């Protein structure tokens, strides 16, 4: 269960 | 579905701090990096930082190091941003967002002026607001501080033909806005039209029925 | 900050005509993980942005097929095959490749359409406001194009200055028109000294100014 199909940005945190 | 629910509008004093909330629903909160964004008409959209709610790790924009602090409660699926030592440059709309899904935003006004809740007055349908079998009617939301006011009609069941106008700044430093809807002339006798006015800084929650004036 | 530059700043388009918006970055958005994190947002006044495109060329859910986007490295493009009324707003590109993440300045998509004259309405003060000792008279200009319009307040045929405020809507997402609301504010004492309250409207759709008025008291 992701918020959508694809992230807006590369993981960074 | 996927839904980011942010806290309501704030009036905060210069030098003070404020903490904003963002509740995630419809996805694994702990697994996906939550972002925060500042929006102003002078600087546009600016990236503040990102938190992994699972780990609690954060990356900040250099421009917001110290100004902004990102937090998360795994229990409630809630992200938090505290913005501190508030100046005029910090009045803005603040958004949480991830994976192309955005909260509704939170308007923060930095001022030492007092909050003032609006007076809500009807704009009654009349022969002077009628065109082509339709009647215009509305609410005048007068003399509030700060922005924003929210206006719905019939608790949001009426959206067609609504115009909620941009607020104007009066000499007083208070705001005023009008919200108008166009409805059938034929059913003013059977239909009820209520404007619902919310002004969170003054705890104002007003429902005003608007009907033809009586004489 | 990787500088994100959009062009044009404003795009004026007829419904059914194509639109294209350019986005260029200071350096490449190709991430070391292979993905290019270039996104396209659409925002309307007083609402949250909406993601339309991710990873350069991929349409998000619900987004009509008339929207396409490509590019790579520095230069990028968003194309609308045939613009619809509801496509208006500010389009933002932004990059999630480099830290800090940075947004373009926005391209505002405005809809061109035929002249539409305003419908003019006037609203006397409510009795609830008059009791409080203030009188606000509201002149409404509904659903007109183009946006430029002039309101003059006349009280017993005398031109008013210094006692009114107006604002204009953003462009309507369904008929691509504008509306305007002007408020004349007097003391209850002043309001009751006069009979005729008149809104006089000049617009491109009108061959002469149209006056909407009432007589105070008259039911």
């Amino acid at each position: 269960q992701a918020p959508s199909a694809a992230p807006s940005a590369a993981p960074s945190a | 579905e996927v839904k980011l629910q942010q806290s309501g509008a704030e009036l905060v004093r210069p030098g003070a701090s404020v903490k904003l909330s963002c509740k995630a629903l419809g996805y694994i909160f702990t697994d996906y990096e939550m972002h925060w964004v500042k929006q102003t008409p002078v600087h546009g959209l600016e990236w503040i930082g990102v938190i992994h709610p699972g780990s609690g790790n954060t990356v900040y924009n250099q421009k917001f190091q110290g100004k902004a602090t990102l937090t998360a409660d795994k229990s409630s699926s809630t992200a938090y941003m505290e913005v501190s030592s508030l100046t005029s440059e910090d009045s803005a709309v603040y958004y949480c967002n991830l994976w192309g899904r955005w909260g509704q935003g939170t308007t923060v006004t930095v001022s030492s002026a007092s909050t003032k809740g609006p007076s809500v007055f009807p704009l009654a349908p009349s022969s002077k607001s009628t065109s082509g079998g339709t009647a215009a009617l509305g609410c005048l939301v007068k003399d509030y501080f700060p922005e924003p006011v929210t206006v719905s009609w019939n608790s949001g069941a009426l959206t067609s033909g609504v115009h909620t106008f941009p607020a104007v700044l009066q000499s007083s430093g208070l705001y005023s806005l009008s919200s108008v809807v166009t409805v059938p002339s034929s059913s003013l006798g059977t239909q009820t039209y209520i404007c619902n006015v919310n002004h969170k800084p003054s705890n104002t929650k007003v429902d005003k029925k608007v009907e033809p004036k009586s004489c | 900050d990787v500088v994100m530059t959009q062009t044009p700043v404003t795009l004026s388009v007829n419904i059914g005509q194509p639109a294209s918006i350019s986005c260029k970055s200071g350096q490449s958005l190709l991430h070391s993980d292979g993905k290019t994190y270039l996104n396209w947002l659409l925002q309307r006044p007083g609402q949250s942005p909406k993601r339309l495109i991710y990873l350069v060329s991929d349409l998000d859910s619900g987004v009509p097929d008339r929207f396409t986007s490509s590019g790579s490295g520095t230069d990028f493009t968003l194309e609308i095959s045939r613009v619809e009324a509801e496509d208006l707003g500010v389009y933002y590109c932004w990059q999630g490749t480099h830290l800090p993440h940075t947004f373009g300045g926005g391209t505002k998509l405005e809809i061109k359409r035929t002249v539409a004259a305003p419908s003019v309405f006037i609203f006397p003060p409510s009795d609830e406001q008059l009791k409080s000792g203030t009188a606000s008279v509201v002149c409404l200009l509904n659903n007109f194009y183009p946006r430029e319009a002039k309101v003059q307040w006349k009280v017993d045929n005398a031109l008013q200055s210094g006692n009114s405020q107006e604002s204009v809507t953003e462009q309507d997402s369904k008929d691509s028109t504008y509306s305007l609301s002007s408020t004349l504010t007097l003391s209850k004492a002043d309001y009751e000294k006069h009979k005729v309250y008149a809104c006089e409207v000049t617009h491109q759709g009108l061959s002469s100014p149209v006056t909407k008025s009432f007589n105070r008291g008259e039911c």
